[PDB]
């Protein structure tokens, strides 16, 4: 029952400082070493940082060198990463894992669930919701574009059309803003005599939007 | 993990075995353990465990066990302890004060002397502070013992940090080569894996 | 630093297959090499430890071998929660560094993608901005080309791909390829179209629009 | 109290092998290095070696990689030089250095000298000296001067003192001499006025350790 | 191997002046690897400057060091009376740590000639079958001196030795002591025994004689 739980993990902008924090339980944090990993959206895995039991020797990587601090608490059984002067290759999401017995730093055991950084100067934007309007089957769609931050939920008639339906994965645009398709196919014999809604919901900024997917 | 034996064979019986400054570390996990046949072999000069009775060794479950394996000389195996001083335990191989495990050794002078001497095994012979407990270094950057800057060649004060060991067949016992096998018995707060049966 | 190299980078196998990926080491790391499995979603969890030992819980047919620099990863009956990404992580000095990694595939039938171009709706168009979006729907491979035309010309750098994951019924992906233009540049031009190159076809196939 | 302390003096037949030790105190002895170097009488110092106390890695000069071997123990914190096959060419004191140093850290230079072993190196065997009088003349009326010679005797060195230490002012005891006989040959002078010549009692003490003789000699102006 | 040359050999100086030595190696030397030595007479050598121009621990400031490459300097910059002595440079940044030849620092003083005395063999020593004639020139500078034994009037060479002593700590003089050693045979065979002194502070040769007995 080794459990690592980080948090502090939001919206940063590039060059500001965050600080995370990652809490252990299940062994006796004092005496073991600690590590940082992160993972970039669609690359590999990243060591990061690495802490000894007592806290005064500690060793980055150079991607991060000069810039990440590693620090503990070992009275709140906590290991905290500060990173400063970040850049958009920083936004990962990071994991703590404990390491070796004292000074054994080559030990990289049980992983944290994860806290997600976001390296960006946006603001938090609703999305735009365009219509994608539609051989013997067709297809339809809908464009969930600029909206800030992640994520989106997109349904099709409330959760009534499921089959052949297609969320994409989001793309982040060169304005900052992430953008979004969710396309079904449906047999074109249908077109005329069955309504098309999908329903785009962002949490982040409050917003509900319905919009009707019609032939031109 | 109940129907398995602890392979430590592959740590004592290893055909080759590491330099102390880059001793080896091996992870014993889901196993069953005999230490009482370690305990009582006839094959081991020292066999001195601490944190624990090695009596009840097989009456006890641990989460992991780890095997750290090297060679130093006869003497030097009193410093492969907790709260020593000395070229090893300073700058080579450290325990910590609460170290729970055993220390294992013996006399392998027939497995690593050679007829002109064996060269291979290193130890670290300088460093700029002690190590902390279950620290490996492996650098073999010059040794700085100055205020001036070595720029990688040796001089006054400037050496190079490894020393080889002698190991000849007529060597003093506390010359010679020992094997060592540091057993550390790790417990956490999840399901114990290795056991002894 | 010591640098792994894994090979394949991606490979598609069956249930029942026997897969086998290979991790190769700069220099001479002992046995002081990691293989995770990392399933879409989720962290990288430890299948083999010391390069040859089975970490707690996980099952049987994960396997490794090696010592030195040449080390290999094997899975002797590929199941349906196997599919994910494979990394090795080497940890014998700092810094600790990982494999490229490895995705392991389902393996189906060669299934051309179905070709869908969109025009930008006319609400779109009153901001002032313009996206065409190309649909590749239900293919395998995974691997798939899209180059857009603009009155007969080549676009790059103006284009975003996205690919989803591969379908648990029919083992099939789609990719979206939207071409973000400015509502002046989109007036400018009549023939807009998506050139998809593909195994399952055997010629590129063009869906395109007259504005 | 860092320090360097050395073997006493040495008498060795042509041929043979010296071991001068060299013991280290006050300061951390594994970190450093001991440098080797020689001394003729009256000539310039000469680089012998030197060794890494840590390593026992050793460095020698081209004159003397043939005879020399620079070790140490670190149980005793003392370093040795070792010259065999030696001659008479190697008749010199010996000094030992090295840079004092603290668990990590080493001073820049050899800042710890010995006190230096004087090694003798000749056929000739001990022998205490023949101390003859040099008689004032009969001349001015002013300073005389008279003293002892201090002749035919081994080894080095021989201590002269006038009227058991009452004398010291114009005293002049010069450096030996090295007869071709193997012998080392000194005299001691003192200038005195010629007023105090009948009055004043001169004796000289005359004091050779190695053969353990003590001569008095009493100089007086000649008796015609 | 590096060669180390020293200038000038001897350096005549007033209590008082600045001294200026010079250090130069055959070929370039690491400036943090060069030192100089001070060595009084029957001691060992005091290390004085370390790195070419750093001071060693409890050396007074007026020691001052430059220098690098081949080039170096050590300086003394008020010579007080216990620092007239012989001063070595050594490099030991290159193995062999050679030496420099030393350069002896000395007090300048006005020229002085020297008290000459001849010494018959002592009756004593004659029984022993051996003859010692000695010359001492007594309180003399500067060091230079030249001592010639004549054996009624006959040029003597190869039967005399000689022997000097330190600068006098007081009046800043040398004392020199030549001992021509005859057999007692040879010794009964002449009559006139002189040693001819000349000095810088003499206008002319200065002879002390004696005849044979008398
Ligand atoms: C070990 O000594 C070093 C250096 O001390 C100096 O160098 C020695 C060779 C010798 O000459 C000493 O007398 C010198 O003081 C210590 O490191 C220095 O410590 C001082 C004060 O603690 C500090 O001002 C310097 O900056 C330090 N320099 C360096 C290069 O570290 C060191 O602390 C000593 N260690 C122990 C345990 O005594
Ligand atoms: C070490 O090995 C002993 C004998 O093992 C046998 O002989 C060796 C040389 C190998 O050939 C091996 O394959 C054989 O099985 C054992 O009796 C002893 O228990 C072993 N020691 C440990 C700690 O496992
Ligand atoms: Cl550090
Ligand atoms: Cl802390
Ligand atoms: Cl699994
Ligand atoms: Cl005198
Ligand atoms: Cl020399």
């Amino acid at each position: 029952q080794v459990q690592l739980v980080e948090s502090g993990g939001g919206v940063v902008q590039p060059g500001r400082s965050l600080r995370l924090s990652c809490a252990a339980s299940g062994f006796t944090f004092s005496t073991y070493a600690m590590h940082w990993v992160r993972q970039a959206p669609g690359k590999g895995l990243e060591w990061v940082a690495v802490l000894s039991y007592d806290g005064s020797n500690k060793y980055y990587a150079d991607s991060v060198k000069g810039r990440f601090t590693i620090s503990r608490d070992n009275s709140k059984n906590t290991l905290y990463l500060q990173m400063n002067s970040l850049r958009a290759e920083d936004t990962a999401v990071y994991y703590c894992a404990k390491g070796g017995s004292y000074a054994y730093y080559y030990y990289m055991d049980v992983w944290g669930k994860g806290t997600t950084v976001t390296v960006s100067s946006a603001s938090t934007k609703g999305p735009s919701v365009f219509p994608l309007a539609p051989g013997g089957t067709a297809a339809l769609g809908c464009l969930v574009k600029d909206y800030f931050p992640e994520p989106v939920t997109v349904s099709w008639n409330s959760g009534a059309l499921t089959s052949g339906v297609h969320t994409f994965p989001a793309v982040l645009q060169s304005s900052g803003l992430y953008s979004l398709s969710s396309v079904v196919t449906v047999p074109s014999s249908s077109l005329g005599t069955q309504t098309y809604i999908c329903n785009v919901n962002h949490k982040p900024s409050n917003t509900k939007v319905d919009k009707k997917v019609e032939p031109k | 993990h109940h129907t398995n034996l602890c392979p430590f064979g592959e740590v004592f019986n290893a055909t080759r075995f590491a330099s102390v400054y880059a001793w080896n570390r091996k992870r014993i996990s889901n196993c069953v353990a005999d230490y009482s046949v370690l305990y009582n072999s006839a094959s081991f000069s020292t066999f001195k465990c601490y944190g624990v009775s090695p009596t009840k060794l097989n009456d006890l479950c641990f989460t992991n066990v780890y095997a750290d394996s090297f060679v130093i000389r006869g003497d030097e195996v009193r410093q492969i302890a907790p709260g020593q001083t000395g070229k090893i335990a300073d700058y080579n191989y450290k325990l910590p004060d609460d170290f729970t495990g055993c220390v294992i050794a013996w006399n392998s002078n027939n497995l690593d002397s050679k007829v002109g001497g064996n060269y291979n095994y290193l130890y670290r012979l300088f460093r700029k502070s002690n190590l902390k407990p279950f620290e490996r270094d492996i650098s073999t950057e010059i040794y700085q013992a100055g205020s001036k800057p070595c720029n990688g060649v040796e001089g006054f004060n400037c050496y190079f940090p490894l020393q080889s060991y002698g190991f000849q067949p007529t060597n003093g016992v506390g010359y010679q080569p020992y094997r060592v096998v540091v057993l550390s018995f790790e417990l956490l707060h999840a399901p114990a894996t290795v056991c002894g049966k | 630093d010591i640098q792994l190299t894994q090979s394949p980078s991606s490979l598609s196998a069956s249930v029942g297959d026997r897969v086998t990926i290979t991790c190769q080491a700069s220099q001479d790391i002992s046995n002081y090499l990691n293989w995770y499995q990392q399933k879409p979603g989720k962290a990288p969890k430890l299948l083999i430890y010391d390069a040859s030992n089975l970490e707690t819980g996980v099952p049987s047919r994960f396997s490794g071998g090696g010592s030195g620099t040449d080390f290999t990863f094997t899975i002797t009956s590929l199941q349906p929660e196997d599919i994910a990404t494979y990394y090795c992580q080497q940890y014998d000095n700092l810094p600790l560094t990982f494999g490229g990694g490895t995705k392991v595939d389902i393996k189906r039938t060669v299934a051309a993608p179905s070709v869908f171009i969109f025009p930008p709706s006319d609400e779109q168009l009153k901001s002032g901005t313009a996206s065409v979006v190309c649909l590749l729907n239900n293919f395998y491979p995974r691997e798939a080309k899209v180059q857009w035309k603009v009155d007969n010309a080549l676009q790059s750098g103006n284009s975003q791909e996205s690919v989803t994951e591969q379908d648990s019924k029919d083992s099939t992906y789609s990719l979206s390829s939207t071409l973000t233009l400015s509502k002046a540049d989109y007036e400018k031009h009549k023939v807009y179209a998506c050139e998809v190159t593909h195994q399952g076809l055997s010629s590129p196939v063009t869906k395109s629009f007259n504005r």
